[PDB]
RNA sequence: AACAGGUGCCAGGCCAACAAGAAUCCGAUCCGUGUAUUCCGUAC
RNA sequence: UGAUAUAAUUAUCGUACAAGCACUCAGCUAGUUAUUGAGAGACACUCACGAGCCCAAAA
RNA sequence: AUCAUUGUGUUAUGGUUCUAUCGCAAACCAUUGAGA
RNA sequence: UUGCGUACAUUCCUUAAUAUCUGGAACGAUAGAUUAUGAUUAGGUAGUGGAAAAAAAAAAAAAAAAAAA
RNA sequence: AGGGCAUGCAAUACCAAUCAGAUAACAACUGAA
RNA sequence: GGACUCCUUAACUUAAACUGAGGAGUCAAGUAGGUACAAACCGUACAAGGAUUAAUUAUGUCCAA
RNA sequence: UGUAACGGUACAAGCUGUAAACAAAGG
RNA sequence: AUUAACAUAACAACAU
RNA sequence: UGGGAGCGAAGAUAAUCUAAUAUGUAACUCCGUUCAUGGAAAUCAAAAGAGCUUUCACUGAUUGUAUUUAUGAAACGUGAAAAAAAAAAAA
RNA sequence: ACCGGUGGUUUGUUAGUAUUUAUGUCAUCAACAUGUCAAUGAAAUAUCAAUAACGAUGAAAA
RNA sequence: GAUGAUUGUAUAUUAGCGGCUAAAUGUCAAUCAAACAUGCGAAUUUUAGGUUUUCCAUGAAAUCUAUUUGGAAGAAGAGGCUUGAAAAAA
RNA sequence: UUUUUUUUUU
RNA sequence: UUUUUUUUUU
């Protein structure tokens, strides 16, 4: 008595894994997306309260409240994962610490180097 | 089921003939290392030639068991000994194919059978049986059969079982291409001799003018001088 | 995973750099040997 | 498929965008200052503070006597003058890196500059003398052999 | 890990049974031989100075 | 890939009914298809 | 003979130490994978073309 | 370089895993035989 | 009153620095031979980063190299 | 393939509603494959 | 959602190595030295590496030293 | 078709089927 | 025929 | 055989629980695979037009069902492979 | 271009391999026991001679 | 106990979503408040074990909101890191 | 077939 | 304009 592997099998299975494997697709949320918009400067949303109680409020306040707002930097991160389709890069201001560019420059003879 | 593409996929690999031919082009790599070849066991019990061995020869007369023809009898026409299959007349058509030739527009042909499926009637009982060789004193061969152990008959003539195949024909007609054109097909022997003619002296001239009618000569050939 | 690879090694390649070794020589690295030749005589081969 | 939109800056009712400059054609440039005098920590001070005190400092220092007109001499934030002179040879073996520091508490600031300025001076010429030897040993070389090979025909014709 | 297995066996050379010829034993053992004299080689220096000023002291008495 | 088999171990020119060197030098015992050089057959 | 020295490993605020495993050796044995992803102020390599880049399956 | 002697060093013997094929198409290519 | 013992020198000799700022934006360059009074340095759990190795297999680049033979 | 080739694998299925056995007089008698 | 000590302080038997707060050091993640014997105290120009060298520190100077 | 039992062979993981390792010469 | 763990033997030592 | 027909639960996810996914998945019975399955319009489209059935790519993880967790080779349309209305009143 | 006969390639030098049976349980069921068809040697058609020693063949032995 | 709810025997019936039970959770192939065998139905774990070569650079926390807030830091967010410097003669 | 396509311009 | 398919004669 030895035993006997199936090679047949084990090869068709393998193949098919394979297969499925290397065909995969991205995958959005339905619920997230719905309540979000997108914007050449960055992510919008509604405030909360919009359809609350609005008595004990001023106009300033209610004003603000009608209105949107940017999405925080913080909760970024949810949508690498939750949104992946949908990809906002960031732009952050130049950082440069080129003593040649600076204003201090101007008042000297010649420049560094 | 999401598996069921992925699946046939793969199966189809097994009846696959890989590797399949491809011509080359500029920039451009082949394909066919990539395509898993089919699985196979080797350890099988070894082939054997069943028409050999149950004494059946062309031209004897063979009835249906199974199938749509379930009882019809008729007379062996071709056998493949590798495919252990069998031919018989005026059963099991289901090859169609347009007509090559002079005719109707739509033509059959029978089909292969499985040795198996088959069996040799009965001289007298007409009932399938078995039939042995015996060898007489002189060397002479004879077919009994078992049931009425009687002689068998002998063979139809190949003359008579002799039949034009035209499903090949119509293969062969494929293989070339669609029908010509009728303006193309008109035959010119007058301007096609002038062609030929011109055209070994373009091909042997060697840059030779052709003759003119004030000036009917030509260069003749320059042989291949040996290097000294 | 081991001491036994080590010994393996150690022994193959003092065998390895040599020449004229017999198969009851060279022992269960004789097929290695035998590839290594035939590699190194692929030099010679002109048109 | 998948959109990539990039972030963007407002104000004023402008884009906003990074600075740039033109070109500005001359006809002779003048040389540069070391960058090794930012190394020390009052001008670094100076440079990293963006202030009239600063500004002020700036004009009245002067920073034209750190400019040396000689390559291979430069300025050192250790208070000196030091002199670099590297090169390699394989084929004679000989590998030459010179470091050699004039320190200003010494000699003084011109003192140092001059006598560095002769040092790279001496250590070029030295080394052109030096390459033209080897030639001529080569050749030496050369002909030695040469008048070996013939000795040793001489054996195989005896 | 810590230190060489062709090492060890080196280190170990002259011990006891089944300390010279044991890995496991012999890693642990080879580990505080090793700690000693590096610890012991830094604090040579006072013990020899001590001694050369008791003699010093001695010989002047 | 001349892995096509064998001949004492790695053979295009040796056995294998059809082409082609008992080729020369080197070799611890020790045959040795092995190193160096060279010739030839091939629509294999 | 003189001087000197508290097996190793993990957890833990704690060398925690009288807690857990191991007599020794031989063989096997625990971070595998982008035809589908990527630079997001706790860290993100490199090549080609350029307002233009890639080209899917047949072949 | 502490064998005082029951230790250590070298070497040798013993123990010690175990691989010599009895095989290689149903696919493709080339060639040949009778009859259309 | 005047004393003395004591832990730690990068004085000497040999190495190392990868999140844009150590001179170095220097020199050299046919693919870098390691700076002699050179400044800061180099204890480390968790987490993070750089670099050198692991005797094997494949590739149709294992003889234009002094002397000797 | 000249010749020969005990025995066992429960076999009217080269045909024919179903339900035990050498495959069942009606009815009793019932059913997702 | 921390172990010892310094100052202030809540609770408790002005008790306990408890329970919980405000702000400094050490350990955690620290070596060797001193405190007789086992992290927390003093000192350190505090452990890349090697050798037979010089120094005001906690602190010592009858013997073990 | 594929396999199990008994017998023979040299009692055997082979071969074989009481004709149980062969008829080769039909005038 | 064969590594280690393991088993036995021989030689080597004197400021004791 | 992850093919087709009958019947068909649970471990697991939702950090317990209902729906839901797993999955019409596993076990049981039957058909036995290109000589198969399928099929030559009372269809789709909307104001143009395509013209039996079947395979691949893109449209597109778009629309839709769900939500506390997922699932989804959707329809029209484009490219490409293979191309098939009927032999026929009898002798 | 079917059909018969002959040869070669790929699968496959890179991948692999199973048929006999001792032992457990009432049964279902589970399971890789024990180097090779094998003294050794390329060759046994080289294993000679015999009483101790020296002798024979073999690259190597009693 | 032994003239009686005596003992003993061939071949038989009740099968786990169960049967047996003069009623103990006693028994059904010598640890049954729910038996044993098989499973491409390819088993789940806020607990807990293990996690394999060196050298170098840099270098923590045991704090906060929320979770009907826990305890042996579970999950999510915030906070905490490479900023600077420190080389000189009338 | 997918992505991108200045907000400046005497 | 900067290209290209070989049998005549089973």
């Amino acid at each position: 008595y030895k035993p006997v592997i199936d090679w047949v099998k084990n090869r068709i299975n393998a193949r098919m894994r394979q297969y499925r494997k290397r065909s995969l697709k991205k995958k959005n949320h339905s619920k997230v997306i719905q309540r979000f918009k997108l914007t050449r400067f960055g992510w919008q949303r509604l405030r909360s309260g919009r359809n609350g109680e609005k008595e004990n409020l001023t106009h300033k306040q209610l004003k603000r409240t009608m209105g949107y707002t940017f999405v925080s930097r913080d909760d970024l991160w949810k949508f690498r994962f939750q949104l992946p389709s949908h990809i906002l890069r960031l732009r952050d201001a130049p950082i440069n610490r080129n003593p040649n560019i600076r204003k201090i420059r101007r008042s000297l003879p010649s420049y560094f180097g | 089921s999401r598996y069921v593409k992925v699946y046939r996929k793969v199966m189809n690999l097994q009846r696959r003939k890989t590797p399949l031919p491809w011509t080359p082009t500029f920039l451009e790599f082949s394909k066919e290392p990539s395509v898993p070849f089919p699985v196979r066991e080797k350890l099988q019990p070894a082939p054997i030639d069943l028409s050999y061995y149950l004494n059946m020869e062309v031209g004897d007369l063979v009835e249906v068991l199974h199938g749509p023809d379930c009882g019809r009898q008729g007379v062996v026409l071709s056998i493949s000994k590798k495919r252990n299959t069998v031919v018989v007349d005026g059963c099991n058509m289901k090859k169609s194919f347009w007509n090559p030739g002079v005719g109707a527009s739509l033509i059959t042909q029978e089909m292969p059978i499985h040795i198996t499926n088959v069996a040799l009637l009965d001289p007298v009982v007409k009932r399938p049986t078995r039939v042995k060789r015996r060898f007489m004193m002189n060397g002479e061969c004879v077919r009994i059969s078992k049931l009425s152990g009687s002689a068998m008959p002998e063979p139809v003539s190949t003359s008579a079982l002799r039949q034009p195949n035209l499903y090949q024909e119509y293969l062969r007609q494929k293989a070339l291409g669609p029908p010509l054109k009728a303006s193309y097909a008109r035959p010119d022997p007058l301007h096609l001799k002038i062609l030929q003619r011109l055209a070994r002296h373009i091909s042997w001239g060697q840059g030779s003018p052709l003759p003119t009618a004030e000036n009917p000569r030509v260069n003749s050939p320059e042989p291949m001088a040996l290097r000294r | 995973c081991n001491p036994q690879q080590t010994r393996r090694k150690q022994q193959y390649a003092s065998i390895i750099g040599k020449q004229g070794l017999s198969k009851k020589q060279c022992g269960i690295f004789w097929d290695y040997y035998k590839r290594k030749c035939k590699k190194r005589r692929s030099t010679k081969k002109f048109i | 498929g998948t959109q990539r939109v990039v972030q963007k800056r407002r104000h004023q009712m402008r884009i906003l965008h990074p600075a740039q400059t033109a070109y500005v054609p001359v006809e002779q440039r003048p040389p540069p200052i070391p960058h090794s005098l930012t190394a020390s920590s009052t001008v670094k001070r100076l440079l990293n503070n963006n202030t009239v005190a600063a500004k002020e400092a700036a004009k009245r220092i002067n920073w034209g006597a750190y400019i040396s007109h000689q390559r291979g001499v430069r300025w050192h934030p250790q208070g000196a003058w030091r002199v670099q002179f590297s090169r390699r040879n394989h084929e004679r073996n000989f590998f030459v890196r010179c470091e050699c520091y004039f320190r200003v508490g010494t000699y003084g600031f011109q003192m140092a500059k001059d006598l560095a300025i002769r040092y790279r001076q001496r250590l070029e010429k030295e080394w052109e003398e030096l390459q033209e030897q080897w030639t001529k040993l080569d050749i030496l070389e050369a002909e030695q052999r040469a008048k070996y090979k013939e000795k040793r025909e001489e054996h195989l014709l005896l | 890990m810590q230190i060489p297995r062709d090492v060890i066996f080196e280190v170990v050379r002259g011990f006891r049974g089944r300390s010279r010829n044991c890995i496991k034993i012999a890693r642990v053992r080879a580990m505080k031989a090793l700690l000693y004299s590096y610890i012991m080689r830094r604090q040579r220096q006072r013990r020899y100075r001590v001694f050369w000023i008791g003699r010093i002291n001695a010989a002047g008495r």
